């Protein structure tokens, strides 16, 4: 019985798309990961225990002799003493702060935990913040809405087996976020030739012309989408739609309107 | 009989795990049965507020992040809603593509719910270790189609895997499970626990395939990126090889639905036949899905292949048409400012106002949607009763198969068991329709690849987008003023099912359904979970 590193996974202000993304991993599949590689010790979406039994499981993990890594999905809503987001009668900010204090490392899965995400968009009625801001500690950020499981699982595995990966200015592993979406886009030759679709119904769009005039944020977005694809089959631009810039901090506000460059 | 304690007092379950989002359930129990209940949603994000003043074209990208479990469905409802507001009729190919992506989402969503969210309420995973794999293989041959995954050797390999895991002392997601040490409310023989556990593991792999299928048309999953105002952007999705791969993957997924999902569902239903007498409600609503005409909300309601309708007081002889003007939302028992009761979504208000935990006057972030003053259950069971009542041939056939297998009357479906069964029933039906739907779009796409219609942004308009998402009747409602979002309101299946009391003090469907719940062990109240999970809760959807 080789001991498997303990992982505590918290859900704050989130849509669960990051959990869903993670379980699309195929190298390895999620069962192999949690049976052979990690000990996934708290995960609200799939854990058997509920209520006090679940809360007890969290505290058991947090007190584990061997320590644990923390994964955080979701931003933290801070208005009104953090009471607009609660689990087990405790503000999410309180529980996340507690879990983070003794974590071996903190991985923020998704743009929400990394940077604040959709609920932080203007006018931010819940006063949501990203984890690093809310806790005042450095986080390994795996952004995207959601990130590719290749990027999340690769980060987790890197962290448990190699150390902390080199991170960019925004906390993202350069292994996955070092290149612009645009620099790897198959439509780049059209961009270079000023061959842009003026609308989705246009013949230009049928011919696979560049989507920049239709708001594509590829040129300013760091991600590996066209290189690794999603679900082993596709990515947004391949499906004829501009990139929203979803791995960029505060993209809800910096990359909108989505169908324009203005 | 059904195990039941003598317990009298309160039980709170927070967090409700194995759902999307953050739910607290409070009940009062008397002599081992629930006598009162509160469904208290514990997170607010405020997407409707965030949307104000923004580009209507942006709405679908914000609202899709209402939820990543029912990914896509909000992008779809928003896209339908803006299409309606700008008065554009999408090309036939766009209707077909949008509807197939919805079908792929049903398949993925329902498989994951049954196995990874719901099954642990009925299946004691640790008891699988007690099973003899040979006896288990024999039993499997007697409850399900022949398959190599159900052989003694395959089931032994699963058992050996589970044994090594449990013996490691690191139980992970099974830590403190309600079934540890045995539980009077868990009925399954060890052999059935082993069979279901093997399938649970298989389903973790098969869901990846269901998502791959969906992403061929959707761009990616989660969070698709192929819809635009006026139709779809994905010209490649109309082409031969992608569609052949889409078909091939969908067939694998559907083989698993038919080989594992439905058979496990039926075995669980047979062992837990008493759950046909627990957790019923009376009113059902659906906007319908899989329409042949999506030119308007009216046409969607009328031509949905999974029909729309309203059933009241379990009367299957009187399916009414949906009156979209009769929907409104109350906030009397919700964490919103005073003055917001009785609002049709076009006039919706979202003014958050928290009080305190377990304030019986204000106890949820969900609004309370009502229909002419009545609560309405939405989702697979609502769709199933409506279709059955209307004599929809596929539902009639499959419902009757299930009723004949379990030897129960259709009235037994007004229950937590029925709610669970309905989810499988409709999954089998989607599966049976995939090839026909794929061929329709393949042929249409080959003849003419029109996928997006021209449209014009009006200065001022309003519109509504309807869908029946995996969890039920979803609607998005926009008011446009100065070509910008003046109001955007989501009314979501979870809101209908799990919201709090309405302005009359009337319980929501989940609160009503919880009344009468037996509690065998107050320390480990799995029966509360059985009913709540059967509604397939999504709190991020519900509150947005
Ligand atoms: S990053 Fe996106 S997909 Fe992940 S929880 Fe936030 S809204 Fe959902
Ligand atoms: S479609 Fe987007 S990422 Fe691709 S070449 Fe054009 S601007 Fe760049
Ligand atoms: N299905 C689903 Fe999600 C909920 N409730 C939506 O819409
Ligand atoms: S929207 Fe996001 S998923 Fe990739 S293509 Fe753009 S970064
Ligand atoms: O999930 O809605
Ligand atoms: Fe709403
Ligand atoms: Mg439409
Ligand atoms: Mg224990
Ligand atoms: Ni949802």
């Amino acid at each position: 019985a080789k001991h498997r590193p303990s992982v505590v996974w918290l859900h704050n202000a989130e849509c669960t798309g990051c959990t869903e993304a993670a379980i699309r991993t195929i190298k390895p599949y999620i069962d192999a990961l949690i049976l052979d590689t990690i000990s996934l010790d708290y995960q609200e979406t799939i854990m058997a225990a509920a209520g006090e039994a679940a809360e007890a499981a969290l505290h058991q993990a947090l007190e584990g002799k061997d320590g644990y890594y923390l994964v955080v999905e979701g931003g933290l809503p801070t208005i009104d003493g953090g009471q607009w987001g609660m689990v087990a009668g405790h503000p999410m900010i309180e529980t996340t702060k507690k879990a983070a204090a003794k974590a071996k490392g903190i991985i923020c899965i998704g743009t929400c935990s990394a940077y604040g995400g959709v609920q932080k968009a203007k006018p931010n009625p819940s006063q949501a913040k990203g984890v690093s801001e809310a806790l005042g500690v450095k986080t390994i950020n795996i952004p995207g809405c959601p990130p590719n499981p290749i990027n999340f699982v690769g980060a987790v595995v890197h962290v448990l087996t190699k150390g902390i990966p080199d991170l960019d200015e925004n906390g993202r592993p350069k292994l996955f976020y070092g290149e612009l979406v645009h620099d790897n886009c198959p439509r780049l030759p059209h961009f270079e030739a000023s061959e842009f679709a003026p609308s989705f119904d246009s013949e230009e769009a049928k011919k696979g012309f560049c989507l920049y005039e239709l708001g594509c944020k590829g040129p300013v977005t760091y991600n590996n989408c066209p290189k690794v694809l999603f679900n082993q089959v596709n990515w947004p631009v391949q499906a004829g739609h501009p990139c929203l810039g979803c791995s960029e901090p505060d993209f809800w506000d910096t990359m909108t309107p989505f169908y324009e460059q203005g | 009989p059904t195990p039941q304690s003598t317990f009298t007092g309160p039980i709170v379950v927070d967090p409700i795990t194995r759902i999307e989002g953050h739910l607290r359930i409070m009940v009062e129990v008397e002599n081992g049965k629930v006598k009162d209940a509160w469904s208290s949603s514990q997170l607010f994000r405020g997407l409707e507020i965030i949307l104000k003043g923004r580009d209507p074209r942006d709405a679908q990208h914000f609202t899709q992040r209402a939820c990543g479990v029912c990914t896509y469905v909000h992008a779809l409802a928003s896209s339908r809603c803006v299409d309606d507001a700008v008065k554009v009729s999408i090309p036939a190919n766009a209707r077909m593509m949008r509807n197939l992506v919805m079908a792929s989402q049903y398949l993925h969503d329902h498989l994951v719910h049954f196995y990874h969210l719901h099954a642990l309420d009925w299946v004691d995973v640790t008891a699988a270790l007690k099973a003899d794999p040979n006896k288990a293989a024999k039993l499997a041959a007697s409850i399900a189609p022949a398959r190599p995954g159900n052989s003694a050797k395959a089931l032994k390999a699963v058992q050996d895997k589970l044994k090594a895991f449990v013996e490691s002392g690191q139980l992970g997601i099974f830590t403190n499970a309600y079934f540890l040490g045995g539980h009077k409310a868990y009925y399954l023989p060890p052999e059935v626990n082993l069979i279901a556990t093997a399938h649970y593991l298989e389903a973790l792999h098969m869901q990846v395939k269901a998502a791959s299928a969906m992403a061929i048309l959707g761009g990616k999953n989660p969070h698709t990126q192929f819809t635009v105002v006026g139709g779809c952007s994905n010209y490649q999705g109309l082409t031969k090889d992608p569609l052949a791969n889409y078909l091939a993957l969908s067939k694998e997924v559907c083989q698993f639905v038919n080989e594992c999902y439905i058979p496990d569902l039926l075995a669980v239903a047979g062992f837990y036949k008493d759950w046909g007498g627990i957790g019923g409600t009376s009113n059902y609503l659906a906007f319908g899905e899989f329409a042949t005409d999506d030119s308007s909300p009216s046409k969607h309601l009328a031509t949905s292949q999974f029909p729309s309708g309203v059933i009241t007081g379990r009367d299957l002889g009187k399916v009414d048409n949906v009156d979209l003007g009769a929907i409104y939302e109350d906030v009397k028992y919700s964490w919103y400012a005073p003055g917001g009761d009785g609002k049709h979504p076009y006039d919706g208000v979202t003014d958050p106002k928290y009080t305190k935990l377990d304030d019986k006057d204000h106890y949820s972030w969900m609004k309370a949607p009502r229909y002419k003053g009545k609560a309405m259950e939405v989702g697979p069971l609502a769709r199933t009763f409506i279709a059955y009542a209307k004599g929809q041939p596929d539902f009639k056939k499959v419902v009757d198969m299930v009723l004949g297998k379990l030897s129960v009357p259709a009235t037994a479906l007004h229950s937590t068991l029925g709610r669970t069964a309905a989810r499988g029933i409709e999954t089998a039906i989607v599966c049976a329709n995939m090839e026909k739907w794929i061929k329709e779009m393949a042929d249409s796409g080959a003849k003419d690849n029109t996928l997006c219609a021209k449209w014009e942004m009006p200065e001022e308009s309003k519109g509504v987008g309807l869908a029946d998402a995996p969890r039920g009747a979803l609607s998005h409602w926009i008011r446009i003023k100065g070509k910008k979002i003046d109001n955007f309101q989501l009314v979501v299946p979870a809101t209908w099912n799990l919201g709090p009391r309405g302005a009359q003090g009337d319980k929501s469907p989940v609160e009503e359904a919880l009344i009468g719940t037996p509690i065998a062990d107050p320390k480990r109240p799995v029966e509360i979970l059985r009913t709540v999970h059967a509604f397939d809760p999504c709190i991020a959807c519900g509150v947005h």
